[PDB]
RNA sequence: AUGGUGAACUAUGCCUGAAUAGGGUGAAGCCAGAGGAAACUCUGGUGGAGGCUCGUAGCGGUUCUGACGUGCAAAUCGAUC
RNA sequence: UUCAAAUGAGAACUUUGAAGACUGAAGUGGGGAAAGGUUCCACGUCAACAGCAGUUGGACGUGGGUUAGUCGAUCCUAAGAGAUGGGGAAGCUCCGUUUCAAAGGCCUGAUUUUAUGCAGGCCACCAUCGAAAGGGAAUCCGGUUAAGAUUCCGGAACCUGGAUAUGGAUUCUUCACGGUAACGUAACUGAAUGUGGAGACGUCGGCGCGAGCCCUGGGAGGAGUUAUCUUUUCUUCUUAACAGCUUAUCACCCCGGAAUUGGUUUAUCCGGAGAUGGGGUCUUAUGGCUGGAAGAGGCCAGCACCUUUGCUGGCUCCGGUGCGCUUGUGACGGCCCGUGAAAAUCCACAGGAAGGAAUAGUUUUCAUGCCAGGUCGUACUGAUAACCGCAGCAGGUCUCCAAGGUGAACAGCCUCUAGUUGAUAGAAUAAUGUAGAUAAGGGAAGUCGGCAAAAUAGAUCCGUAACUUCGGGAUAAGGAUUGGCUCUAAGGGUCGGGUACGAUCAACUUAGAACUGGUACGGACAAGGGGAAUCUGACUGUCUAAUUAAAACAUAGCAUUGCGAUGGUCAGAAAGUGAUGUUGACGCAAU
């Protein structure tokens, strides 16, 4: 880390962006049956593995 | 970067070509032991080096100051 | 204030000493300066005439 | 049980040789037209250390004789030799300490370094520091030249086997007591990975032929034979005899 | 002012090793650390450089030579073998 | 008082990671870092460094005019002058005493 | 049994780097001096040797069979070493 | 740990102020490597989470933030990895790496159908991957952000590639002069081929020098103390890369010709193979002066006004000290059966193919000038909460910078700078505990056993047995002494002397003598118990991570065995396979 392959830095990214809340409006569509965001990732309760 | 003394040579930078800018830089410095004098410093930056001329007598300051290139962009002080 | 009193010479009695004596100012120290001045108040004498090359010589060795 | 450790010195592992600061391979020149007509000069350019060796090595460059150019061979260094002598190779050479001479020129009781098995395999026999052999024969017919290597076997090989006259540099190596553990240590840190041995009689049963027992014994003859097999050959392989040697040796 | 009655350079030893191997290898180390005299220049100015090299201060030749001394018994014969010799072939 | 810190990642004491510490005109102590040391051209006959020339790292030398890089005489700026005055009787006595050997060879053979 | 995955721990070798307060001892070499008919023997200095030694950091892990023993901890903590 | 304020529905726990402490530069400081991956920063914010709390957070919601020709990667090669003509193998694939291979490409010439065929001459180097600590082209200061900075802004440089003209240099003696020489310089053509050097190299020791830090006088500011005392205590006073001149131990040259041997290091090395002496040449580490550059930065004072915030002044000066400390470097010295990488890349030289002037040629290794420099990383943490240990775990995890006193000291103990003041809290102080201590008289009677604990300890001086491999044993054992204050003496530098001394400056060391005290004084801290034997391993070293550290293993030493390569020992299913082997009996292998 601190000096990464643009492989990992890319990851990163992608990580980053999948880590905010249920975007609350999918809530009010017909037949909408997810809740919340049961995929959510936190920096120091699981670690990505790379 | 540069020193320069012979007040010929200088002249001979101050019209040569990529010499667009120049300025003037005035000192109170003090002389020998006893009292002050007033420095001026020639400074021209050509296009690789910043040549200072450091003209120690006031009075061949002034004069040199009307010696110089009319199409020159001479910052005073 | 204290730093004074020690060029004065003050606490510095056989209690107020720890590090040995060789530890506090090596032997050798005090060798090379000793011998550096000797060595070099030969050239001064020889350089000046006082002393002759031969005396020098063998007061150098004998230093 | 276990593979003894004998056996896994095969596969070099850790147990390559430790090569990193060798100076190259020591072997006499390519024994081409100018070293088996005439004899060609040479120059010791310096003699110098070889890594894990008993004795020093002699860079000596040459000239080619085929293109403007030098090319520099790696001698062992007889004793003698030195930076600034001139060495001679060849047939037609003359008989004096460094030069290289095929084993058919040199009288009996000549005693030269380095010399081949076959002729221009660049140099087989007695390279160690201290080590020589003697010519004791010729025979002019079928040009075969006989010598006694440093074991202390007589062998015949080709008359034009090249030798170098003199004595390997370095000797004597072996008299200093080398007096504590860590001096075999940096000894064989620069040679292989044989260095300390535990004794197999100290080691369990799966580890050895020795291993195991209430008390610290072998429980058979450690003379093993020509004709067992990996894993059983340690202790005294095929030994002829054994015990303490009794008397002057020396081969007659 | 005799500062060891036997051990001289062995002395760094200390107690260790037992007396004979000390004095084996004093001798030898006297030998290989010992200044010698160099055969071209004539000068005492050949000290030893990894076993078998035997290098000139002023003057700069380097000679081959034995593990812990210049000259070795061995080599001198087998050098006055080789004179012998030689003179067999243009006589 | 002042501590100072590396300039680069590497926080290792490498020989490519000399620091020298320095005073700026802010008033206050700098790390530098600091090129190895270039070390002097040699004489390839002899071994010392042969004088008249400077030391430079090996590529600073293509920055640097061929006068830096040599000294007049034959085998200028690569053999050390008392190297070269040996060749040179060397040379000469030797092609001399090499028409010598001709002339007494000639002899011998019109003369046995 | 068959076919696979491990040397991020650890063991060993190789390559390339880095790290180790302050003390005690005083080996070769060297200088000057003294005795003695002689052979030779003595003294004072200098110098700075060692898998040397006191002891931090380091590395280790001896005893308390100390703490803890549903722990800080699936091996740790303290003192002493 | 404490008081108060502010905030807030709510405050032991947030924010601010005050106070009391701590870490004590071997940091609880300032940064990085691996690893994490947004934790960084702002705003909002408390349902869960932070084993009390919570208005706070590394939590939650929403956003913002990581700027390079010069820092790294990228290139190089190391151990090693691994395609290829091949050889094995039913085959997955195994072996081979320059190997039993028809292995490939540069300089320009020949073109003036034209774009590039042939003409030479070479060179035979045979992939490639493998280092964010090895090798390596080149940047610095100041300023700036909520969060980036050797990356932005400012100024001032440098390297590499590409183009190029002007000036200077050089030539009618074509390819420069000068110096006796070491060699000098702004230049001062140079193909193939060859050679040389740099890259490029152990470790310890003392000695010399540099830099930064430390200590310190004067002066010009600002702050603190002032019942009393102190011309006082504290602090500011700085100068980057880069460039011109100058500067060095070593090394070398010229003159000279040496015993009465001289010169000379702390360390005994040097001289007829030319010393001592006198005169010069060189490297430019390093430093000095100037340019950069005072215009920056630092410290003050005097006005201005809600504001952005200005504005005007000054001063930023001269020195001293050294077994200091850290680091850097030099010439030396000890050591070795240890002698302590490679390659890319750069330059030089030997060579002389060639091309070149007087009506005008040659020259870009001299100066100046033009253009350009891609891609990816750059936030933060680096740990008693940003990594691994199920976790904000007393564990583990590679490194750089390093102030004052006491002291031998990077010890312990106290401090400055910086950083903390985190660890649920309140009231009591029963038993039994855990950790820290003391105890009359006796003194191991306790106990398997002196387990635990106590005793000893620094330094200076005196004194020191058996025995021994003569090196030790040895701090053997055994003794004395030690504060404070006031004196004394000894130990150094620097200068002029025609071809005996004087004058000044700057340092803690060592010994001696008075006086002095509730006989105390290494006053805390720090800091060996000693002796006589028996058994056993020679020693230093090694191991059972997590019940065994030992007498076990190792080791030097000793002895035996096998082997001359069509070989010994060992590897493999096999093979044009492999380890020892870059080897050769002073060797490898096996006990
Ligand atoms: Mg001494
Ligand atoms: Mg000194
Ligand atoms: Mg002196
Ligand atoms: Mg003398
Ligand atoms: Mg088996
Ligand atoms: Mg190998
Ligand atoms: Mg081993
Ligand atoms: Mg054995
Ligand atoms: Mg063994
Ligand atoms: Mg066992
Ligand atoms: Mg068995
Ligand atoms: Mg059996
Ligand atoms: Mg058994
Ligand atoms: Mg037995
Ligand atoms: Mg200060
Ligand atoms: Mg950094
Ligand atoms: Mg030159
Ligand atoms: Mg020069
Ligand atoms: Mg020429
Ligand atoms: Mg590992
Ligand atoms: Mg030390
Ligand atoms: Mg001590
Ligand atoms: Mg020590
Ligand atoms: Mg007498
Ligand atoms: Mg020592
Ligand atoms: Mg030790
Ligand atoms: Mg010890
Ligand atoms: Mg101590
Ligand atoms: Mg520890
Ligand atoms: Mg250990
Ligand atoms: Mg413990
Ligand atoms: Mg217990
Ligand atoms: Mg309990
Ligand atoms: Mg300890
Ligand atoms: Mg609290
Ligand atoms: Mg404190
Ligand atoms: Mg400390
Ligand atoms: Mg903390
Ligand atoms: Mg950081
Ligand atoms: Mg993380
Ligand atoms: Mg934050
Ligand atoms: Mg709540
Ligand atoms: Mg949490
Ligand atoms: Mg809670
Ligand atoms: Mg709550
Ligand atoms: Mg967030
Ligand atoms: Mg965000
Ligand atoms: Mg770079
Ligand atoms: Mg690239
Ligand atoms: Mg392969
Ligand atoms: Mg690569
Ligand atoms: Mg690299
Ligand atoms: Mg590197
Ligand atoms: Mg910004
Ligand atoms: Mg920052
Ligand atoms: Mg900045
Ligand atoms: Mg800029
Ligand atoms: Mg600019
Ligand atoms: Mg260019
Ligand atoms: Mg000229
Ligand atoms: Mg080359
Ligand atoms: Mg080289
Ligand atoms: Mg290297
Ligand atoms: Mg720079
Ligand atoms: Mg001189
Ligand atoms: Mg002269
Ligand atoms: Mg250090
Ligand atoms: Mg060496
Ligand atoms: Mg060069
Ligand atoms: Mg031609
Ligand atoms: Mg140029
Ligand atoms: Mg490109
Ligand atoms: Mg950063
Ligand atoms: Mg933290
Ligand atoms: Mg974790
Ligand atoms: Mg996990
Ligand atoms: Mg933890
Ligand atoms: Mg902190
Ligand atoms: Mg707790
Ligand atoms: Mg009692
Ligand atoms: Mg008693
Ligand atoms: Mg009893
Ligand atoms: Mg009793
Ligand atoms: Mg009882
Ligand atoms: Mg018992
Ligand atoms: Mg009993
Ligand atoms: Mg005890
Ligand atoms: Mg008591
Ligand atoms: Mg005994
Ligand atoms: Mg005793
Ligand atoms: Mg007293
Ligand atoms: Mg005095
Ligand atoms: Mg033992
Ligand atoms: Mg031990
Ligand atoms: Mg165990
Ligand atoms: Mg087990
Ligand atoms: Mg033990
Ligand atoms: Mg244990
Ligand atoms: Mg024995
Ligand atoms: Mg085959
Ligand atoms: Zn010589």
């Amino acid at each position: 880390a601190a000096q990464k392959s643009f492989r990992i830095k890319q990851k990163m990214a992608k990580a980053k962006k999948q880590n905010r809340p249920l975007p609350q409006w999918i809530r009010l569509r017909t037949n909408n049956t997810i809740r919340y965001n049961a995929k959510r990732r936190n920096w120091r309760r699981t670690k990505m593995n790379i | 970067a540069r020193e320069i003394t012979d007040i010929k040579q200088f002249l001979e930078l101050t019209r040569r070509a990529d010499v667009k800018t120049a300025t003037v830089k005035i000192n109170k410095k003090l002389n020998k032991a006893g009292k002050p004098f007033r420095q001026t410093k020639f400074k021209v930056r050509g296009s690789s080096s910043l040549y200072t001329l450091v003209i120690n007598d006031a009075g061949k300051a002034k004069k040199l100051i009307q010696s110089l290139p009319p199409t020159l962009k001479v910052n005073r002080l | 204030a204290h730093a004074q009193s020690k060029r004065e010479g003050r606490h510095s009695g056989y209690g107020k000493r720890k590090g040995t004596r060789e530890a506090r100012l090596p032997s050798q120290v005090v060798w090379i300066r000793r011998l550096r001045v000797l060595r070099r108040l030969l050239a001064k004498y020889r350089d000046a005439g006082k002393i002759d090359k031969h005396l020098y010589h063998v007061l150098y060795k004998e230093s | 049980g276990r593979v003894i450790r004998n056996q896994r010195k095969g596969a070099g592992s850790i147990f390559t040789s430790h090569t990193r600061l060798r100076q190259g391979a020591a072997k006499l020149r390519t024994l081409d037209y100018a070293e088996r007509h005439g004899y060609i000069r040479g120059i010791v350019k310096q003699i110098v250390h070889d890594s894990g060796r008993g004795a020093p090595l002699a860079k000596v460059v040459f000239r080619d004789p085929y293109k403007y150019r030098l090319r520099e061979e790696i001698f062992i260094a007889n004793e003698g030799v030195h930076t600034g002598q001139f060495i001679y190779a060849g047939k037609k050479a003359s008989l004096n300490v460094g030069n290289v001479l095929p084993l058919g020129s040199v009288p009996e009781g000549t005693i030269v370094s380095n010399v081949e098995e076959k002729p221009g395999d660049r140099g087989a026999l007695a390279r160690a520091s201290g080590n020589y052999v003697i010519i004791i024969g010729h025979n002019p017919d079928e040009n075969k030249t006989r010598v006694r290597l440093p074991s202390g076997a007589k062998k015949v090989i080709s008359s034009d086997a090249r030798g170098v006259i003199g004595v390997i540099a370095g000797g004597g190596r072996v008299d200093k007591p080398l007096l504590k553990a860590g001096r075999a240590f940096h000894k064989y840190r620069l040679k292989r990975n044989s260095w300390p041995k535990t004794r197999g009689v100290a080691m369990n049963p799966v580890d050895h032929p020795h291993g195991g027992g209430n008390h610290q014994h072998i429980g058979k003859a450690s003379t093993i034979s020509r004709g067992a097999v990996s894993g059983q050959k340690a202790g005294l392989i095929a030994a002829r005899r054994t015990g303490l040697l009794r008397g002057s040796q020396k081969t007659q | 002012a005799k500062r060891t009655k036997k051990v001289g350079i062995t002395g760094k030893y200390g107690v260790r090793y037992g007396s004979s191997l000390r004095r084996q290898v004093k001798k030898l180390e006297i030998q290989q650390h010992a200044r010698y005299d160099c055969s071209f220049c004539g000068k005492k100015t050949v000290k030893r450089g990894a076993a078998g090299i035997w290098t000139c201060s002023c003057c700069k030749k380097t000679v081959a030579g034995g593990a812990y001394t210049v000259s070795t018994a061995a080599a001198a014969t087998v050098r006055s073998t080789i004179r012998r010799l030689r003179e067999m072939v243009e006589a | 008082a002042q501590r100072v810190t590396f300039r680069r990642r590497n926080p290792y004491n490498t020989r490519s990671n000399k620091i020298k510490v320095v005073k700026t005109p802010g008033g206050i102590l700098r790390a530098q870092h600091v090129k190895k040391l270039a070390t002097r051209p040699k004489c390839g006959d002899c071994g010392s460094a042969l004088q008249g020339i400077s030391t430079l790292r090996p590529r600073q030398y293509a920055t640097v005019s061929k006068t830096h890089k040599t000294v007049s005489r034959a085998y200028g700026g690569s053999r050390c002058a008392n190297c070269v005055k040996e060749r040179i009787i060397r040379a000469f006595l030797i092609e001399e005493q090499k028409i010598v050997k001709k002339v007494v060879k000639e002899q011998t053979e019109a003369a046995k």
